[PDB]
């Protein structure tokens, strides 16, 4: 739907590649991105992701139109919040 | 004649009169919901209309 | 399809398998007490002994839903709270930990008129 | 209400296919004296062993008594320190776990079983120790009950002898568009159920008294009218106002 | 106190009390106070019950 959203893993701007696709490792879990995105239990462009990165997002129905996001950007998405003192 | 004003007013802390200040009571009387505040705000809010009517009919000249 | 739900026990040399339900596909909660209960959608479907840890193995959602931002894990304690809850749902929440919040949640008001309520000493 | 005690039964329970295991108990004894009878060499079992515990979501009791009297025949009885009988826990009574013993159970009830072979005093013939707990999983049932997604029947908009998750009663079922997003049950403030959820569908059922209460004008010796929620009864007039 | 010597070849033993009694048998020991106080195997004139069970395979005790 047309909403507006923030989003998050490894993804593009070690534990992935992408490439113009792309392919992400953790916790002994796969995530494969194609045409359309897949995920497997495995233990343990030519772009390289090594820290964890965040996007907010805002739809078209074409979803093109974003800001990259620096930390605490989680804090946006309706059911998160940062936890406060006690 | 002898015409009688007031009623001494008499309040409750339900909690320390149910439950003597132990905690694993006090725990459990928060499930019986609104019973301590029906019983606090009766007696409470009635002490307090006794101190409006009776100290707004003895008006001193 | 439809799918049939069980424990598998495992005990010093067997497994046993207790059916529970049929999962319907409309879950949004679980959570898992110390205590043993487990509860799914806020109703105590289980209840276990004490548990000494749980391990999940959770496999990600299903990715022709919108499947963009978070699912939480919450480590939580329980707590005395005053909690307003409007067509099932939590729409507002106040903790006991202090004297003043210890009185509203005394008089089950989340605000209050001007007063002498009574309170014990800490 | 008209219907003449020939209501249906209803049984609204979380979703299960009919997996049912039997407790079937057999108590066993031999008599004997020509000068009185008494009682020798008892014995019972529960599925052929000492003790049970119900694993299976579905179950029924059954007695078997293999009793040899010389005296012709056996009369029996039950003494219970429970809320349930034998025969009564088939009727759909839910738990969240059951086992039965031949032995003392840590939070036992009893059901002692007694024959009456030549009247007067009775013997114990066996006592059944049961552990249970109140609950919502494990349900009696008189038979195996079929279905492959559901064990629940329902007969709506006609009154209905109820089992819904524990909840006994007579009323008349009906489905209404209020779907609710948390909990199977809501209750009155006096503990009666009002509605629950077909929890494998979203859809929600309100469950209503099938007589309600109505206010009779009485003069000269008769019923002249009647005040009322219903929009129909056996006066040939009906007026609708705004309470 | 209790001496438990249970000797099941599954390896363990859970155990647990039912009381018919004011008190359990460790809380006996939480400065109770008696006039007489007799315990024994065999059912004594006014007596109330401690039972104690094992579960050595999990289900029926
Ligand atoms: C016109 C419109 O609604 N597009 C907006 C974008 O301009 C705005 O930045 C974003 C929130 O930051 O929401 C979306
Ligand atoms: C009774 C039994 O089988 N216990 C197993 C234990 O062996 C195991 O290491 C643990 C790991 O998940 O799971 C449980
Ligand atoms: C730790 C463990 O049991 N691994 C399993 C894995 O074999 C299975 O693939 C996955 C679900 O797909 O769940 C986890
Ligand atoms: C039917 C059954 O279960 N077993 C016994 C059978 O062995 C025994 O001979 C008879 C008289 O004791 O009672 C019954
Ligand atoms: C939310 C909503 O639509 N509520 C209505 C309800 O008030 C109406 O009586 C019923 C009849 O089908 O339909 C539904
Ligand atoms: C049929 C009808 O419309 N109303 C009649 C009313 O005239 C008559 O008095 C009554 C029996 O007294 O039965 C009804
Ligand atoms: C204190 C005591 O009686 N010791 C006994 C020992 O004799 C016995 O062999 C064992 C199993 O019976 O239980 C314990």
């Amino acid at each position: 739907a047309p909403a507006v959203v923030v989003l998050g893993g490894y993804l593009p701007s070690v534990h992935g590649i992408f490439l113009s696709v792309g392919i992400t490792w953790d916790n002994d879990r796969v995530t494969v991105f194609a045409d359309k995105i897949y995920h497997f239990y495995l233990k343990n462009a030519m772009q390289y992701v090594y820290t964890p990165t965040y996007y907010m997002l805002n739809v078209t129905s074409a979803g093109i139109y974003y800001e990259p996001c620096t930390a605490n950007c989680t804090g946006y998405a309706a059911n998160v919040f940062a936890t406060d003192s006690n | 004649e002898y015409l009688q004003l007031y009623n001494t007013p008499v309040s409750v802390d339900c909690a320390t009169y149910v439950c003597n200040g132990n905690s694993r009571c006090k725990q459990l009387l928060t499930q019986y919901t609104a019973a301590c505040k029906t019983i606090e705000s009766a007696l409470q809010l009635s002490a307090r209309l006794e101190s409006v009517e009776v100290n707004s009919m003895l008006t001193i000249s | 399809v439809p799918y049939y739900c069980f424990l598998k026990v495992d005990t010093y040399n067997s497994t046993v398998y207790k059916f529970l339900a049929v999962l319907p596909p409309t879950v949004r909660e679980i959570v898992i007490t110390k205590y043993g209960d487990v509860y799914v959608n806020g109703f105590g479907y289980l209840h276990l002994g004490l548990l000494d840890a749980v391990t999940i193995n959770f496999t990600g959602h299903g990715t022709d839903d919108d499947v963009s931002g978070f699912w939480t894990i919450a480590s939580t304690n329980f707590v005395d709270a005053l909690i307003e809850v409007q067509g099932t749902s939590i729409q507002r929440i106040l903790y006991c930990d202090d004297p003043v919040s210890q009185l509203k949640c005394s008089q089950v008001a989340f605000d209050l008129d001007d007063g002498f309520y009574p309170i014990s000493s800490r | 209400n008209l219907l003449s005690h020939e209501q249906p039964i209803s049984f609204v329970t979380l979703p299960s296919f009919n997996d049912h295991s039997f407790v079937n108990i057999t108590v066993s004894a031999a008599f004997g004296g020509l000068s009185s009878a008494n009682l020798v060499a008892s014995d019972t079992t529960i599925n052929g062993f000492s003790s049970f515990c119900v694993d299976t979501r579905q179950f029924t009791i059954t007695l078997f008594y293999n009793v040899t009297n010389s005296y012709g025949y056996v009369s029996k009885s039950q003494d219970s320190n429970c809320p349930f009988t034998l025969q009564s826990v088939n009727d759909y009574l839910s738990f969240s776990k059951f086992c039965v013993s031949t032995s003392l159970l840590a939070g036992a009830c009893t059901i002692d079983l007694f024959g009456y072979p030549a009247f007067g005093s009775g013997v114990k013939l066996t006592s059944l120790y049961f552990q249970f707990t109140k609950g919502e999983l494990i349900t009696g049932t008189p038979k195996p009950l079929e279905g492959i997604t559901d064990v629940s029947f329902m007969t709506l908009d006609v009154c209905t002898k109820y089992t819904i998750y524990g909840f006994k009663g007579e009323g008349i079922i009906t489905l209404t568009n209020s779907s609710i997003l948390a909990g199977v049950y809501y209750t009155s403030d006096s503990g009666q159920l009002l509605a629950f959820k077909n929890v494998t569908s979203g859809a929600v059922y309100s469950v209503t008294p099938c007589s309600f209460s109505e206010q009779a004008a009485y003069v000269n010796d008769d019923i002249v009218g009647v005040i009322s929620s219903l929009s129909n009864s056996t006066f040939n007039n009906t007026r609708e106002l705004p309470g």
